[PDB]
């Protein structure tokens, strides 16, 4: 039973850290493309009032 | 699916704290 | 029995680390969404600083 | 007795 | 002069929002380094006590 | 780190 858990916890393991990697990646990209928004939506509507 | 797993952990901690 | 108390902490806090490795990251995402909030709030005070200022010394260009 | 004080200084260390 | 003075302003604000958000984005992986850096002392501490 | 947890409660299973 044991050796059931070792073989199949880490066989898993092995793919979870294959999505692991994407989902660090776009928390880490949505930490910066926030930071790209807090500057560029409040520019782009800002100056629509200026298109005018 | 992690209280599950935690579960499961839980057992042979409470074991293996009780077999000392 | 004494022993089995610090067996029982020892196996706990194994339980506890898997909330515990999450509770740290999160609180130090909040704490530091909470400082990308603070330089970027004083971005709102330093965007106010120019509003203030064109208000009163564009305003008083206007008059000029 | 000796092994897990030895147990339970390890874990408040790692706590 | 005053014209120029309002281009060189819009720049000013624009290089700023851009700045305070690759800022922005250093401090969004100083905290994603820590969140990894908290799970890694714990994986260490986890894995002595269970090898001892 | 349920992974890893779990390889490091079989060798605890081993003793117990």
């Amino acid at each position: 039973l044991r050796r059931q858990v070792d073989q199949l916890t880490n066989d898993k393991a092995r793919v979870e850290v294959e999505r692991d990697n994407l989902a660090e990646d776009i928390m880490r990209l949505r930490e910066k493309l926030q930071e790209e928004m807090l500057q560029r939506e409040e520019a782009e509507n800002t100056l629509q009032s200026f298109r005018q | 699916d992690v209280d599950n797993a935690s579960l499961a952990r839980l057992d042979l901690e409470r074991k293996v704290e009780s077999l000392q | 029995e004494a022993a089995n108390r610090n067996n029982d902490a020892l196996r706990q806090a194994k339980q506890e680390s898997t909330e515990y490795r999450r509770q740290v990251q999160s609180l130090t995402c909040e704490v530091d969404a909470l400082k990308g909030t603070n330089e970027s709030l004083e971005r709102q005070m330093r965007e106010m600083e120019e509003n203030f200022a064109v208000e009163a010394a564009n305003y008083q260009d206007t008059i000029g | 007795d000796l092994s897990e004080a030895a147990n339970r200084n390890n874990d408040a260390l790692r706590q």
